[PDB]
């Protein structure tokens, strides 16, 4: 929460699945004193996720994708967030990508957890939001909800270059710099490196193939 | 600012965002 | 030695009365333990030092002593330095302790000032302080050290004090730091230049931990409670103990922090934002006018655009304060803080316009010109209506007319009509009074006519000058006299008016005068009275010199003319200073140069002025 200023929606969503997967055991509570201990910690929890909700508004008047808002309010819902009117937010800004956007890219489990998430009246209010969720849950995309919030972030948003590179990748990308320092008149040793390059490309990562198409103009 | 204390954070991170604000061509390579 | 040493203490603890202070037992004893102080351990050295000491016994005796037993107390320490890498110095490893190097910084440190024998051996035993700091496990201790070394006026190294947070750190587990030795340790760390922002972050958290443990330990008690089952001074009073009980704090040293935090550039939301419903809404009618300022300047830096904290410090200023006991800085302040685009408007924005319209039409330069500007950046928001622009309109013309004015007497600067002239075309204002335009008009032939240099040239700079530092000190934030002025001020007003003759200072009380009616304060007026008085008596001015001693300059022989001295009578019946007017002395001052001159109006204005004054 100190450390937070220009976040980017993908990382933003990132650190709230972080919070959710933290989320402390539940067990029955002592109805004398720790409960109210729990209400205690409950509001603080609040006033951290009101912070969130103003970057999130941020992010609504900037501009954001159909993925990140969903995660965000799954997110939101599941930590608890009874506001109301940021859910009307939604509800309206989903409305206003309602028609440019397909359901073949988002994820199903998403879906369902986040039109459970909005109340009932909103989704009467929003009919085209609803037809859009429920197309989403019935046809989308499935295990996007198990994967690690690393891989969620790699996954659903590339070039972040947040997380520390494996061997691997680290490989190709000496090979791509050696390619770099390569004259453009040595053909056979480029071949040869490209064809280096090309035998670890399914472990590489996705993204970096923009810098190695690159070196092909260059 | 000194409550920065020569940290630029997301303003200066390594995030798609960043990366998504120049044409370059990514031609060198880093 | 055991005997000596409880005779010594002994005596020292009974100086602790001031008529038990006497010179022949001081005689005898001080001198006998200064020789023999070579057979003395360190803590026996140090049991004699921290015993009270008298004013005359310490400047008599007192500062050698310390001088001598610091020398004596280096020497053992570096020789227990090198056996590590009267006998004493044989066993110098074992008596130079952590724990004596800790006492030793706490007595000698609220002992010693500004010396350079006290900085040489401040800087060896923080060094050996380094070497024995891990030690120590009572946070406290590390307090008082950095308060003597505040009070010493001596600096250790940077990479010192970085390590001291790194204690403070470290040992604020075992032992919890409270909230005011964490307010003096930051005071001290900010006066001393440590840069480092890690030691603030951490005491600032220190802080509001313990403020919101205790917030939360009043709400668990009411919520178990719960579960189980002049009145305006009377509020003001149990707010401030409340408020004090939760924070450990004054209210003031509090906004001290924050405007510290805010200028540090802290964010708002973790440092205003926890503490706006508990601490400062509930204590805001108590605080004390500096304490409002300071609070306002530490929103507008934190850049916060929350109306749940902003719209009820506008309720409280048009409700509760009044126009008339609003400072106008204030509201200028708050005027400021919502005219930023990113702050949300709130929907009391007509109560602040009101109460700008009556705080500046019920009193009667550059303030003006910001004004004018912040005017503009409210008119630029679009959820501001016509109507209530209107009264802004006026507000604007009015000082376009004090401009009128203004210009006229060449006192203010072009640059600022200038900027004034610039507003107004931008602001696309409806000139219905046309005193815009005549303004324009006159500007067009200032710049025509005359020019620039002929119209600086219509005055006189010292007098110009003197007005000004007369405004600044006039103008100067009393909050309506809840502070008196400073005394630095005082002194600067004093030097300033030394420097400048006395027709010069007259000619700006009487420009002061015209322009503001009844702006004066008392206090100003008495400081030019007796500025002026003691310029006209012939006794001389008391001048502080670069050495601080004072020094009876005499005056200087004021050469005036015959128009010279009848703009000076002049002046003198115009001025608003009473007790200049009615002095005896400047009267006959004016009688004694009118016979040298010859001139006979004067002469008998000035005998009708003394046949009233006796």
């Amino acid at each position: 929460a100190k450390t937070a200023s220009d976040i980017p929606m993908i990382q933003l969503c990132a650190a709230l699945k972080c919070f959710v997967r933290g989320l402390m055991q539940n067990v029955e509570t002592q109805s004398l004193d720790e409960q109210v201990e729990h209400e205690l910690e409950k509001e603080d929890m609040d006033a951290f996720l009101r912070f969130c909700v103003e970057n999130l508004r941020r992010g609504f008047a900037d501009g954001m994708e159909v993925k990140c808002v969903m995660a965000a309010t799954e997110s939101l819902y599941q930590l608890g967030y009874t506001s109301t009117e940021f859910y009307e937010q939604v509800a309206r800004y989903l409305g206003s990508k309602c028609s440019s956007a397909s359901a073949s890219v988002n994820s199903s489990e998403t879906a369902t957890a986040v039109c459970l998430a909005l109340g009932e009246d909103i989704l009467d209010r929003h009919p085209d939001v609803h037809t859009f969720l429920l197309e989403v849950e019935k046809s989308g995309l499935k295990g996007e909800a198990s994967l690690s919030p690393t891989e969620w972030m790699n996954k659903n948003d590339p070039a972040n270059f947040i997380t520390p590179l494996t061997e691997i990748q680290q490989e190709g990308w000496n090979i791509i710099n050696r390619m770099v320092e390569t004259r453009a008149a040595d053909t056979e040793k480029l071949t040869a490196l490209a064809n280096e390059y090309v035998a670890i490309l399914k472990s590489t990562r996705v993204d970096d193939l923009k810098y190695f198409f690159g070196v092909f103009e260059e | 600012n000194p409550w920065n204390d020569g940290d630029a954070g997301w303003r200066g991170a390594a995030t798609g965002a960043r990366a998504n604000r120049g044409r370059g061509g990514f031609r060198r390579g880093r | 030695l055991e005997e000596l040493v409880e005779a010594v203490t002994l005596y020292l603890r009974a100086t602790k009365n001031p008529r038990l202070v006497s010179a022949d037992e001081e005689h005898i004893f001080f001198p006998v333990l200064m020789e023999r102080l070579n057979e003395f351990h360190v803590s026996q050295l140090l049991d004699v030092v921290e015993c009270h000491w008298a004013r005359s016994t310490l400047v008599r005796y007192g500062t050698t002593f310390k001088d001598m037993v610091r020398d004596r107390i280096a020497l053992i320490a570096t020789a227990a330095a090198k056996s590590a890498s009267d006998l004493i110095i044989l066993r110098a490893a074992e008596e130079m302790s952590p724990e004596t190097v800790l006492r030793c910084i706490i007595v000698m440190g609220m002992s010693a000032g500004r010396r350079k024998r006290d900085l040489q051996f401040f800087q060896a035993m923080g060094m050996f302080l380094v070497h024995h700091i891990n030690h120590y496990k009572d946070p406290h201790e590390l307090v008082r050290v950095l308060t003597a070394f505040a009070r010493a006026k001596i600096v250790p190294p940077k990479r010192f004090l970085a390590l001291l947070g790194r204690r403070f750190a470290v040992l604020n587990k075992r032992k919890k730091l409270g909230s005011l030795p964490s307010y003096r340790a930051f005071v001290n760390l900010y006066k001393m230049g440590h840069d480092q922002m890690n030691t603030f972050r951490f005491l600032a958290d220190c802080i509001l931990e313990t403020i919101d443990s205790n917030i939360k330990a009043e709400k668990k008690r009411l919520r178990l409670a719960q579960l189980q089952s002049d009145p305006h001074l009377l509020q003001n009073l149990r707010a401030r103990e409340r408020f004090k009980r939760l924070t450990e704090l004054k209210p003031s040293m509090f906004t001290k922090l924050l405007l510290v935090l805010a200028r540090f550039g802290a964010p708002h939301q973790q440092y205003l934002r926890p503490t706006t419903v508990p601490l400062i809404l509930p204590t805001l009618r108590a605080f004390p006018p500096p304490s409002f300022t300071r609070l306002l300047r530490a929103m507008s830096l934190f850049r916060t655009t929350d109306l749940d904290l902003i719209e009820p410090v506008i309720d409280f200023m048009a409700d509760s304060l009044g126009p008339t006991n609003v400072v106008p800085a204030d509201v200028l302040q708050m005027v400021r803080l919502v005219a930023p685009p990113d702050v949300p408007v709130p929907r009391n924005l007509v109560k602040l316009i009101s109460l700008c319209e009556a705080v500046y039409s019920s009193s009667a330069p550059g303030d003006m010109c910001a004004v004018a500007v912040v005017l503009l950046k409210i008119q630029m928001k679009d959820d501001v209506p016509l109507e209530a622009l209107d009264p802004l309109t006026r507000l604007m013309e009015f000082f376009a007319e004090r401009m009128y004015l203004l210009m006229k007497l060449h006192i203010v600067s072009l640059t600022h009509v200038d900027v004034f002239t610039d507003l107004c075309r931008q602001q696309q204002h409806p000139d219905v009074s046309g005193h815009i335009e005549r303004l324009c008009a006159e500007r067009r032939r200032v710049n025509d006519a005359e020019g620039d240099d002929e119209y600086y040239s219509q005055l006189d700079i010292d007098v110009r000058e003197t007005l000004h530092r007369i405004l600044i000190v006039n103008d100067y934030n009393t909050y309506g006299q809840y502070r008196p002025t400073p005394g630095v001020l005082q002194v600067d007003f004093k030097q300033a008016l030394t420097e400048v003759s006395a027709f010069d200072v007259l000619e700006a009380a009487d420009l002061f005068a015209q322009a503001f009616s009844n702006a004066l304060k008392p206090a100003v007026e008495r400081h030019l009275s007796r500025s002026i008085i003691a310029k006209l008596d012939g006794g001389g001015e008391e001048v502080i010199t670069e050495g601080n001693s004072i020094v009876l300059r005499p005056p200087r022989e004021l050469l005036l003319t015959r128009e010279d001295l009848g703009k000076f009578v002049c002046l003198l019946q115009r001025t608003p200073l009473r007790r200049v007017r009615a002095s005896p002395v400047v009267w006959r001052f004016v009688e004694e140069k009118a016979k040298k001159l010859g001139m006979d109006d004067v002469l008998r204005v000035v005998e009708n002025k003394l046949a009233t004054a006796v």
